[PDB]
């Protein structure tokens, strides 16, 4: 079906013990395959797929210079909405950004999105026609008017209509052996006890998305296994039948527990 | 200023299997602010060498991060995993059983 | 490692033609890629900012394209007026650097519809002056180190709407006479000469 | 917009000289180059905001800054004939790659080894030709600025006591006079073309304008000839018949 | 691969 690639940072300051941490991660439906964390001692951006490590070295200096800038831009970012927000500077305060684009099966840009949090909260984000910004409060609006004024959204549309899109579509034919293919569950279901519950187990799944009484039913978030793989379980307290519907799976599969 | 509590799972990737090879998880998420402490415990004791993946977030904002270590499940050796984060006023430990 | 080559050094055009100016770059991890002019007085003034994602960008008679996989960029000027003369810089941003290429020097020459080619001498405070030549006559260097010729320069009486090239020639020496004083360089056969 | 002083600078090896920029208004970063003809427009440093952002292949003997109020100095120290250029100012709003910057008029430094052949130049206005008048109904009057050093000149017109740019015609580079003698004298030539019956009514004052600049009076000067200051030496003409 | 953007807030 539908692809995507995506590229989360995250910056925290850090009063009085230096400068502020810098994690970003690259993502592509859900597999994770470029990192890049500052408080290393010589910070890099580094491979976390195989398919990605066959690319040249100026592929990873380029890569390794845009974090480091990512990094520097949010350093005086916490600073200057230390200011509009009238802020003092011995507190922590966080500044993600997410941006990406999602494509089809056909291969063609269906989504671009660019979006930014201060402290949690939404601070400024680019609209989905790639043009205009919705800002979150009037110290956003600063940001938006200066960003309209240097046409940032002009390059960010550019990218996301064009470089994001031609390079998600080279990651997935480098790695289709795992990338575009898909895992089923191994489902299988216990019980644990007038009063007992059933549990409808989901394990070793890919990708995340996966369904499994919508009041009494007890279910926990998808869970890694840490092999890029996922787990899931249900609950509730022969009448009762958990179902099952995943794109890997031939046919959505019903279960109920074999006593 | 946004503070959310994590939602704390402890489980293992394998299966049940006594006296084989198994990596025993502890993945928080749905926090903020990022900084938080995890650590593994067998028999109540902190497992030393203790991984854990690059800090990420999910769509509402809120980070996610998955710590691991790899172990051999026994019948005797009852493993847990303490977080503690601002929003707990006391630190959650949450034990691991085979079916959960 | 940035190396910023622009093809050609200079050009020498009639007005109306259309000007393929070419710029060449070896690191491809630009931010932008800019066009500029350069006037001898008023400096540097930005034409054109393609974006580092953009293929191209527009502005009236301007287009630019930007190919960064190959390192290339083609500025194109349609139907350049005598106004565009000046000197065509591109730039590229990259990481904590800004480079600018040797540059595109461009001289739009007009159209003068009607030449009336012809050397005056004019009354010494010996300057010798050809005028009201066409665009195409090309105004050579003297032969003797005495003699000085400056090179064509067009003048606009925008007041009567018309243009003129013109050179000056003088010089110290007692055998000298504007008969001879441009007869190094190639010079109309209608040309008059007054007495 | 930009601003830069001074505008032109003639000065000797070894001197220290200061390079005054103020940026656009709102402009937080400013930027210098140098132009050379060897190397052509090569980036020196960048401030953003007061800090030091970005350097390029800048000297050990030249030092920047950005003041508070957003205003910048460079200061080129210890200074060699290598040094003569063209310094360039630009400012931008602030850091964004997406956005352009803005250049100032630029300051010339033409660095020389001695003040010994600084020279100011000579004028003289040649009046039109007869002939001219007579066929093309028009006439043309050739202002000559003639042995100067260097070449830091700036030919303007003047009809009837205000400037005038229509009509005119400037020599984009000066000539050199004696091209065997490698600290040759500089010329450089202006043609101001009117109409026939503007140059005949004899009630019209033509005066081309030769600001040279040369030396500052806080330079010394040991010779007997007159010191080769900043001066505009000019050439009169009035109507004719 | 990245996007090569410095747009400070
Ligand atoms: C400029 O490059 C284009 C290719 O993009 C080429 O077709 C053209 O001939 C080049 N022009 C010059 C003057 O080299
Ligand atoms: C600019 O030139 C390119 C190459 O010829 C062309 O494809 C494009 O349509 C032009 N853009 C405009 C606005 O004319
Ligand atoms: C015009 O004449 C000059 C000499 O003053 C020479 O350098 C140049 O090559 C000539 N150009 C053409 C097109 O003949
Ligand atoms: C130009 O005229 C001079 C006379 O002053 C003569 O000596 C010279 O040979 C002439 N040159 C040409 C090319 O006719
Ligand atoms: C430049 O030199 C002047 C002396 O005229 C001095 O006051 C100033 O601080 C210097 N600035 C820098 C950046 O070196
Ligand atoms: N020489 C002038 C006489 C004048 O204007 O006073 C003419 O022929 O018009």
């Amino acid at each position: 079906g539908s692809h995507s690639m995506r590229y989360f940072h995250t910056s925290v300051s850090r009063p009085g013990r230096g400068e502020p941490r810098f994690i970003t991660v690259g993502y592509v439906d859900d597999t994770l395959f470029v990192r890049f964390d500052s408080d290393a001692a010589s910070p890099r951006e580094e491979p976390r797929a195989p398919w990605i490590e066959q690319e040249g070295p100026e592929y990873w200096d380029r890569e390794t210079q845009i974090s480091k800038a990512k990094a520097q831009t949010d350093r005086e970012d916490l600073r200057t909405l230390l200011r509009y927000y009238n802020q003092s500077e011995a507190g922590s305060h966080t500044l993600q950004n997410m941006y990406g684009c999602d494509v089809g099966p056909d291969g063609r840009l269906l989504r671009g999105y660019h979006q930014d949090a201060y402290d949690g909260k939404d601070y400024i984000a680019l609209n989905e026609d790639l043009s205009s910004w919705t800002a979150a409060d009037t110290a956003a609006q600063i940001t938006q008017r200066k960003w309209e004024a240097a046409r940032v959204a002009e390059q960010l549309r550019a990218y996301l209509e064009g470089e994001c899109v031609e390079w998600l579509r080279r990651y997935l034919e480098n790695g289709k052996e795992t990338l575009q293919r898909a895992d089923p569950p191994k489902t299988h279901v216990t019980h644990h006890p007038h009063e007992a519950t059933l549990r409808c187990w989901a394990l070793g799944f890919y990708p995340a998305e996966i369904t499994l009484q919508t009041q009494d039913t007890e279910l926990v978030e998808t869970r890694p296994a840490g092999d890029r793989t996922f787990q899931k379980w249900a609950a509730v307290v022969q009448r009762y039948t958990c179902h099952v519907q995943h794109e890997g799976l031939p046919k959505p599969l019903t279960l109920r527990w074999e006593p | 200023m946004i503070q959310r509590t994590p939602k704390i799972q402890v489980y293992s990737r394998h299966p049940a299997e006594n006296g084989k090879s198994n990596f025993l998880n502890c993945y928080v998420s749905g926090f903020h602010p990022s900084d938080i402490e995890v650590d593994l415990l067998k028999n109540g004791e902190r497992i030393e060498k203790v991984e854990h993946s690059d800090l990420s977030f999910s769509k509402d904002w809120s980070f996610y991060l998955l710590y691991y270590t790899e172990f051999t499940p026994t019948e005797k050796d009852e493993y847990a995993c303490r977080v503690n984060h601002v929003t707990l006023s006391q630190p959650k430990i949450v034990k691991w059983d085979r079916d959960m | 490692k940035q190396e910023v080559t622009q093809i050609p050094a200079a050009l020498s055009v009639p007005e109306g033609e259309n000007l393929v100016l070419n710029c060449s770059f070896t690191d491809s991890a630009i931010y932008n890629l800019q066009w500029f002019r350069q006037d001898p007085g008023k400096g540097l003034t930005s034409l054109l900012l393609i974006q580092s994602s953009q293929r191209e960008q527009t502005s009236g008679r301007l287009n630019a394209s930007l190919d960064k996989s190959s390192g290339r960029s083609t500025l194109y000027i349609a139907a350049s007026q005598p106004g565009d003369s000046a000197t065509y810089l591109c730039a590229v941003s990259n990481f904590n650097k800004f480079y600018f290429g040797s540059g595109t020097k461009l001289n739009v020459k007009p159209n003068i519809q009607n030449p009336d080619p012809a050397v005056y001498q004019l009354r010494d405070s010996s300057v010798c002056l050809f005028t009201d030549f066409d665009s195409q006559t090309n105004v050579s260097q003297s032969k003797d180190s005495d003699v000085y010729i400056t090179d064509k320069c067009v003048l606009d009486m925008r007041s009567m709407d018309f243009k003129s090239n013109s050179a000056v020639a003088w010089s110290n020496k007692s055998d000298f006479a504007c008969a001879n004083a441009f007869n190094n360089s190639i010079i109309p056969e209608d040309t008059f000469f007054p007495s | 917009g930009v601003t830069q002083t001074p505008k032109h600078l003639i000065t000797a090896t070894g001197q220290r000289v200061t390079l005054r920029c103020s940026p656009r208004s709102g402009d937080l970063s400013v930027y210098w180059y140098q132009q050379s003809l060897d190397q052509g427009l090569q980036f020196l440093i960048q401030y953003y905001n007061g800090e030091e952002r970005a350097k390029g292949n800048i000297l050990e003997r030249f030092s920047a800054q950005q003041f508070p109020d957003l205003h910048s100095e460079l200061n080129l120290s210890s200074l060699e004939l290598g040094d003569s250029a063209l310094y360039f100012c630009a400012s931008s709003v602030a850091t964004y790659s997406t956005d352009t910057q803005y250049f100032g008029p630029g300051t010339r430094l033409t660095v020389l080894e001695d003040l010994k052949n600084v020279f100011p130049p000579e004028v003289a206005v040649f009046e039109p030709s007869e002939a001219e008048i007579s066929h093309t109904q028009k006439a043309t009057l050739v202002c000559l600025a003639t042995g100067f050093y260097p070449d830091h000149v700036e030919l303007s017109w003047w009809v009837n006591g205000k400037e005038v740019h229509s009509g005119v015609c400037t020599d984009p580079q000066p000539l050199k006079e004696q091209p065997a003698l490698n600290d040759s004298r500089y010329c450089l030539s202006s043609r101001l073309r009117v109409s026939a019956t503007f140059w005949q009514n004899p009630r019209n004052h033509f005066r081309c304008q030769v600001q040279f600049y040369g030396l500052s009076e806080n330079d010394e000067w040991t010779q007997d000839r007159a010191k080769p200051v900043t001066q505009i030496v000019s050439a009169e003409a009035w109507g004719r018949a | 691969t990245r996007l090569a953007l410095i747009a400070p807030k």
